[PDB]
């Protein structure tokens, strides 16, 4: 197998706790809803995370 | 001269056997009692199914977040 570099990791990490995540966490999925939703079409409809990247 | 019986003064005390104080007896009871019981469950769907909606908002937190 091949995997990606050392790069494309290390991006900036929402480094929060685990209630104030769940805090707002409701106001939040309903109104992205364009790079998350088709996320998961590059996940459930195509397999191997290793292509989905960006 | 001095000796016991009284002229007077007595009683006597019944050889009676009595005390049969009734009680809330016969459809008095068995309406008391599914009355009381209606009113449990008549108290659950009102928690029960309340709690039910609740739970629903405890898995909603979980989907909107994960991806």
């Amino acid at each position: 197998v091949e995997l990606p570099s050392l790069e494309d990791l290390k991006v900036q990490e929402v480094k929060v706790s685990s209630s104030v995540l769940k805090a707002a966490a409701h106001h939040y999925g309903a109104q992205c809803d364009k790079p998350n939703k088709e996320f998961m079409l590059c996940r459930w409809e195509e397999k191997d995370p290793r292509r989905c990247l960006e | 001269k001095q000796d016991m019986p009284p002229v007077g003064g007595y009683g006597p005390i019944d050889y009676k056997r009595n005390l049969p104080r009734r009680g809330l007896s016969g459809y008095s009871m068995f309406a008391v009692g599914i009355g009381a019981l209606l009113f449990g469950y008549w108290s659950m769907m009102k928690w029960n199914r309340e709690r039910r909606r609740l739970q629903i908002e405890d898995f909603e937190a979980r989907i909107a977040l994960m991806p």
